[PDB]
């Protein structure tokens, strides 16, 4: 017999950080006979090269798969009165020189030789473009944006909308449209409020960070390794033992660090695989759940959907879906069918509710009871088939309508 | 790649600096990623900022709808 | 290609290595082959599992495509084609498929002036479907998705509530269809 | 089920849709009226 | 299975070519032979990933 409507965050990486090696640099630096060396085992860096290139580009497609998903770049209103629904955490604020909401500037806050790091190609002022542009195109033009031209819908209008893509009739927001207002800034103040207060909330982004920082700490810590020669220093072993003996500690040398670039290469590949795996369902998520509703319980948020909308984050995306959570229940007395002049009655789309000593008919998710009229019923069949039916009265309006 | 190019048309960008190309005001949609939105095309060899798309503005109101 | 790197031994060449050396020091330029083409074959195979993962992760998102828009209609939005979607035709492609997503994108928007609900006397009105469109002086009903005008009328109209708790409402008659059919 | 009016809609006329065929409507409220 | 191969050593176990080697070949004989393990242990891991 109420709802309430709660806010819920799950966090989805986008892409972790690009990263190019170079082999003779790592390899070598600075010593020739390294690089005549390493001419001996063949094609062991085009092979490097082309797969950390192809983990860059593959990257940098699953960053730009999951955001630019519309083709305009659509402009909020300067006024902020939507109908009672305060929209300005998650709007951008001309304040900040950075175009940065305070979700954003929260979330931003919360997240800290021969390797080089290539900057992504899209920087975080055009990914908070294209979320403000996103959010601006589901909170004025409704779902219908992301299929073709974008139309004016107010507020009120499309919240209806999502309520009766939920099997609820719109004759339950415009009445308390006060009190969900209500809920929904509270929803927002309690998610902004808890949202930084575990430092575990962010768990994801911090984790590949830390991941991609200490597999790079890792490839960088191992040129200090003997690897079983006598010393780790190229200059040192050539200029104080005999050639013949340098050459077979230089090759061991070389095949210990050639293993660990290995190593490290299969790791972040797999790493990458599994980004892009995380890219895509961000991207189906991104695809779904905010340019529409979705009817797939228990896929955005827990409960039932309304609507979702993106926030910007560093190496990742987060959402704030928007759930509807019928609490507060009270439970009746019902029958499948009732009886009346020896034929069947059924529900239209309701169920027959009974609270003790007369009968109603209401929604299948609020208790709204109505007076059992033939319009809202249809007849099938005969008392005899069905069970479980019960006797009672219907009312019809031709009987008081033709005597008048 | 990353390289600030005092010591070898220049232009310099986020990502390094560039060489052999010169820079538009004006914004087009580009297909040669680069790094740090500075996108290369062929109109010479021009580099631009990337288009983040058109810029359309959609009006709002509170009883106003459009049906196609 | 990898063949013809000599891995730190005398020549690429194997049997020029049987064939000029004795098994004393065959043996490890043997065994100095055997390790570097071990290794180059290790590479091979796990970029080759890597690949062969990508390619099925690929494989099961087109075949639930398949089973989600060939077979039947997909409610949910820009799954298959960018617009609301109809259906679709496989087509069958060397090492691959191709699609030819069918899509419903309507165009040539209109402006109109609404309002949420309709008050007649005393008891408010709602949309069963649709929604009210008024294009200046009279009310119409229409379907959300193309612009087809009608009469306002009670079947397709469900009253609920009074006239002062819903918000933002106009004033109009309703046209009731029994009323004329009773005077006749 | 016999063709009523409650499970039907009106629209147009008798001359675009194509493959219409010719029959008679059942309507409600008929033995009412005039009783 | 793997544990218990030559590896292009003299022998595969531990206290046998501890012993009867000189060490200063006996160190290269069972540096090739724990390079070996541990490569066998990176391709299971790979395979475990
Ligand atoms: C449904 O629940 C809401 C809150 O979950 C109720 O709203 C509260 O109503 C009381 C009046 O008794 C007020 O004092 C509170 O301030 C309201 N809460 C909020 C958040 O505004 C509501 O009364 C319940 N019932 C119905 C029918 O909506
Ligand atoms: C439509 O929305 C505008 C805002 O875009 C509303 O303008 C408000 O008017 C009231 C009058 O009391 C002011 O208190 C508000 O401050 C105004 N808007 C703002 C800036 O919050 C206008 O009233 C709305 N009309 C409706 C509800 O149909
Ligand atoms: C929307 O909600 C925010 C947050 O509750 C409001 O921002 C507050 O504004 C008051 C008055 O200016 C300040 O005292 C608070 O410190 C602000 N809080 C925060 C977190 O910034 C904002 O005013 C609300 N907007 C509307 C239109 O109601
Ligand atoms: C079940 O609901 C009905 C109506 O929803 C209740 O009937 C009303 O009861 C009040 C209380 O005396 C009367 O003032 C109304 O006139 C009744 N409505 C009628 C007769 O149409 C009924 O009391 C409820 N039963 C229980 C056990 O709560
Ligand atoms: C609803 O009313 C009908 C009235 O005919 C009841 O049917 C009769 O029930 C009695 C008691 O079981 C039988 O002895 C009669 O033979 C029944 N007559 C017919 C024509 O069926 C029916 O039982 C009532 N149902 C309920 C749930 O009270
Ligand atoms: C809004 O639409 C209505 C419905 O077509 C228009 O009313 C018609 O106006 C013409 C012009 O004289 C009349 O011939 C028709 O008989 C009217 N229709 C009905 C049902 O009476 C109305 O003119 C339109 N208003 C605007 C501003 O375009
Ligand atoms: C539709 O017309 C009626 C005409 O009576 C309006 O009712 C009047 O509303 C004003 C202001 O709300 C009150 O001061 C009067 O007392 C009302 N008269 C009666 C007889 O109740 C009604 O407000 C109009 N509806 C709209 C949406 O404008
Ligand atoms: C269901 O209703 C009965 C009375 O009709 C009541 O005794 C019971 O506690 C209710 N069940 C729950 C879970 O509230
Ligand atoms: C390059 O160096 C010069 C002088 O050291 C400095 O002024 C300039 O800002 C540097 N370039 C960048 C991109 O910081
Ligand atoms: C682009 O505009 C800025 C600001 O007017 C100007 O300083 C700059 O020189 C312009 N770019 C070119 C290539 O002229
Ligand atoms: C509808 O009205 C708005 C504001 O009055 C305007 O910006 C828009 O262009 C209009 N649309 C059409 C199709 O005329």
């Amino acid at each position: 017999t109420n709802f309430t409507i709660s806010v819920t965050t799950e966090i989805l990486p986008v892409s972790m950080t690009k990263t190019s090696v170079d082999c003779t640099m790592y390899i070598c630096g600075d010593s020739t006979e390294c690089s005549n060396l390493l001419l001996q085992y063949g094609s062991f860096c085009t092979q490097l090269k082309r797969a950390l290139t192809g983990i860059a580009v593959e990257q940098d497609k699953n960053t730009q798969e999951v955001f630019a998903q519309v083709k305009q770049i659509y402009k909020t209103p300067p006024i902020k009165y939507f109908g009672g629904f305060n929209f300005s955490q998650i709007l951008p604020d001309p304040s900040k020189p950075s175009k940065r909401s305070p979700i954003e500037d929260l979330l931003f806050n919360k997240v800290t030789n021969g390797l080089t790091v290539l900057p992504p190609l899209l920087t975080d002022e055009m990914i908070a473009q294209y979320t403000s542009a996103l959010l601006a195109g589901t909170i004025t033009s409704g779902w219908t944006f992301g299929a073709g031209p974008a139309l004016q819908i107010p507020f009120p209008m499309q919240m209806a909308y999502r309520f009766n893509g939920i099997g609820v009739t719109q004759n339950v927001l415009y009445e308390n449209q006060k009190l969900i207002a209500n809920q929904f800034n509270s929803a927002i103040g309690k998610i902004q409020d808890s949202l930084s207060s575990t430092p575990s909330a962010l768990g994801k982004l911090q984790d590949v960070v830390n991941h991609n920082a200490q597999a790079l700490n890792t490839l960088v810590k191992q040129l200090s390794s003997k690897f079983g020669a006598i010393s780790s220093v190229l200059n040192d072993i050539l200029s104080r033992l005999d050639p013949p003996e340098a050459e077979v500690q230089i090759d061991r040398l070389i095949t210990g660090r050639l293993q660990s670039l290995q190593t490290y290469v299969t790791q972040q590949l797999i790493r990458a695989a599994e980004i892009r795996a995380s890219a895509n369902l961000a991207a189906t998520k991104m695809s779904e759940c905010v340019l529409g509703q979705s009817k797939r319980v228990d896929f955005c948020g827990k409960g039932y959907h309304l609507m979702s909308f993106p926030q910007s984050a560093p190496h990742g995306v987060v959402f704030l879906h928007v759930t509807y959570v019928p609490a507060q229940e009270k439970n009746f007395t019902t029958a499948p069918a009732i009886c009346h002049d020896g034929k069947a009655h059924f529900p239209r789309e309701g169920v027959f509710v009974s609270n003790g000593t007369h009968w109603f008919v209401t929604q299948r998710n609020f208790y709204e009871p109505q007076i059992i009229t033939t319009d809202n019923t249809f007849v099938s069949g005969n008392c005899d088939v069905v069970i479980g039916i019960v006797n009672n009265t219907v009312y019809d309006p031709l009987q008081p309508e033709l005597d008048s | 790649q990353g390289v600030n190019c005092t010591e070898v048309n220049v232009f310099q960008t986020r990502a390094g600096c560039l060489i052999g190309a010169e820079y538009v005001n004006n914004s087009y949609e580009c297909d040669i990623p680069i790094g740090a939105g500075i996108c290369a095309s062929y109109q010479s060899i021009i580099a631009y900022t990337m288009s983040l798309g058109a810029e359309n503005s959609v009006a709002y109101s509170n009883n106003s709808i459009a049906i196609p």
